[PDB]
């Protein structure tokens, strides 16, 4: 599922921003 | 009427703007009590203001930090545009200061946490729910895009939730006063529109675009594109196809499938009728703006409050001491913090 691939994807934290 | 609001909302802020409020506090007015939050260039701790009892959460930066990342002219919008405005849901700044080694920014404290943290918990926001939240953003953005504000970094970790449950903006570091079209490349990699990705040239239609992907993630979970580094994501923008759960109802989609438009000449809020064609799509069919702005709609959520100093809706973090230098460092830059 979608959900699932978010979950074990590197990206469920705190996003940092890109200053560039 | 919106247009007299925001005709008397225009003059205060102008005046603001041009003469901006300097050094209203000092660093020992404070007693530092734990940190919120962090990011690139400091923390955001909760304090207590010692001759009123007051509690509030003091931005951190250091002023070298800044430096390095080039972030210096970012910084001064930041500060000189949160001193100016007035708005329900934007995080009011009550006093700003600078000593040798940092920057500060002493702002309300919004003691509901952040939007993130509640809905990385609960998983997905019911469609009523991230309606009410996303109200309260399309009249913030109303409101800045007024004032040639562009907010450049809509995201759940930017939003904090009150003790009544409604939204108050943070973190205004990106955000510009601009007339026309601008190209910083900033902003957070899933939010960014494909004409920030593709060095277009870009304006306030970037935070529609960025609505539509908060919107999203508050009722999907995820965001419309994630992949685990953001250059996979950048592709996944500018291809623009997007999915979307099989229990997202069809005015959501209608809605969704129009903000996030790569085309400009078709993309919600920027069209002849502006923030008009959102306000009136089917979607927000029940919402009451009106109320919403008079903060008189029952929240679907309200935080736990333990009391007055309580943090427990936050994260923790690893702490510091705030050192400060015997030298002045980086004066000419931020002259005019
Ligand atoms: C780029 O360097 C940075 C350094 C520190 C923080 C940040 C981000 C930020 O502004 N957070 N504000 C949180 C906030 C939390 C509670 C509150 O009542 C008001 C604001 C960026």
């Amino acid at each position: 599922t979608t959900y699932a691939d978010f979950i074990a994807s590197g990206r469920t934290g705190r996003r940092n921003a890109i200053h560039d | 009427s919106v247009k007299e609001f925001l005709a008397k909302a225009k003059e205060d802020f102008l005046k603001k703007w041009e003469s901006p409020a300097q050094n209203t506090a000092h660093l020992d007015q404070f007693e530092r009590i734990k940190t919120l939050g962090t990011g690139s260039f400091g923390r955001v701790m909760l304090v207590k203001h010692k001759e009123t009892g007051n509690h509030y959460a003091m931005k951190i930066l250091d002023k070298q930090k800044v430096v390095k990342l080039k972030q210096i002219e970012h910084t001064l919008n930041e500060k000189r545009i949160l001193q100016a405005v007035n708005f329900p849901f934007l995080v009011k700044l009550e006093f700003s200061f600078k000593d040798n080694s940092n920057l500060y920014m002493v702002m309300e404290y919004v003691p509901g946490g952040e939007m993130f943290s509640h809905l990385r918990r609960i998983g997905r926001f019911s469609e009523p729910h991230a309606r009410f939240y996303a109200a309260q953003i399309v009249l913030t953005f109303e409101y800045l895009h007024s004032l040639d504000l562009i907010y450049r970094d809509l995201k759940p970790e930017n939003l904090l939730i009150d003790q009544q449950g409604y939204i108050q903006v943070t973190d205004f570091g990106f955000a510009k006063r601009v007339k026309g079209r601008t190209w910083t490349l900033c902003g957070t990699p899933e939010y960014l529109a494909p004409e920030i990705i593709l060095s277009k040239g870009y304006n306030k239609a970037v935070d529609w675009w960025a609505l539509g992907v908060l919107i999203y993630e508050m009722a999907a979970g995820y965001p419309p594109f994630f992949a685990d580094q953001p250059i996979q994501i950048y592709e996944k923008i500018v291809s623009g196809k997007v999915r979307f759960p099989s229990h997202f109802s069809s005015d959501l989609k209608d809605l969704l499938r129009n903000l996030l438009q790569v085309d400009l000449t078709k993309r919600f809020g920027n069209l002849k009728n502006g923030v008009n064609d959102i306000k009136n799509h089917k979607w927000f069919a029940t919402t009451d703006w009106i109320a919403i702005y008079q903060r008189k709609v029952e929240a679907p959520f309200i935080p736990k409050f333990k009391g007055p100093g309580d943090t427990s809706n936050f994260d923790d973090y690893e702490e510091e001491e705030i050192r400060v230098s015997i030298n002045e460092k980086c004066g000419k830059e931020f002259s005019e913090f």
